[PDB]
């Protein structure tokens, strides 16, 4: 079944910067496909990046090129990323799935980012 | 120190006791260990056995 | 100097109910040794209940069993005893005591709690 927990999101003004944490409990601690996704309101699920667990190696999307910056802990077992640039159609719920030896995407409940100047 | 692995402490009462002695149930600066679970489903996702 | 504030204490009826609150200010806000103690007219202080802060774990003397609540709080840094079903015996000052680590006992300044029908 998996344990994700996300936390920290909320209403930001446009062009803000958050902090997101995402603490991955255990995981098999064999992990080759650490990732986040993003569900736009209408919007089919896509993916947006990944960070591997046995390199440095952060691929990412063409939409979050320099913006988006995303970063894990060995020691901690957990997944931050680091926002910059943001614009209204970034308002959206995000994800970070957790794919393993058999482990799929190993999916949680997100949280909802608000990017609105309301 | 969170015990050692092969350790097997049943212990009861007090860790020690310290300084304080025992007066009575557990006293001014003393505590009772071997606390129940409790558990619930909701208070914590990832706090529970 | 470590000063303690009590409040709610008063004459109340035989078989009524109070509300006692005692704050700390500061304390290093971090302490494993509190409790309450009275001191009868004529007799010696003794134990009635505790509170431990590291989590909401309870703990109460055999004579005032369910009777009495005690409930603490992190943010507000207070802690607060409520009272059933008082016995003209209870009529007595209490103490909440603060014992910070590797440091002797603090005390207060207490408030009088009758219980009389008066």
């Amino acid at each position: 079944e998996v344990q994700l927990v996300e936390s920290g999101g909320g209403l930001v003004q446009p062009g803000g910067s958050l902090r997101l944490s995402c603490a991955a409990s255990g995981g098999t601690f064999s992990s080759i496909g650490m990732g986040w996704f993003r569900q736009a309101p209408g919007k089919e699920r896509e993916f947006v990046a990944a960070i591997s667990w046995d390199g440095g190696a952060t691929a990412y999307a063409d939409s979050v090129k320099g913006r988006f910056t995303i970063s894990a802990d060995n020691s901690k077992n957990t997944a931050y990323l680091q926002m910059n640039s943001l614009k209204p159609e970034d308002t959206a719920v995000y994800y970070c799935a957790k794919e393993d030896v058999g482990k799929p995407f190993d999916w949680g409940q997100g949280t909802l980012v608000t990017v609105s100047s309301g | 120190s969170n015990l050692k692995p092969f350790e097997r402490d049943i212990s009861t009462e007090i860790y020690q006791a310290g300084s304080t002695p025992c007066n009575g149930v557990e006293g001014f600066n003393c505590y009772f260990p071997l606390q129940s679970y409790g558990f619930q489903p909701t208070n914590g996702v990832g706090y529970q056995p």
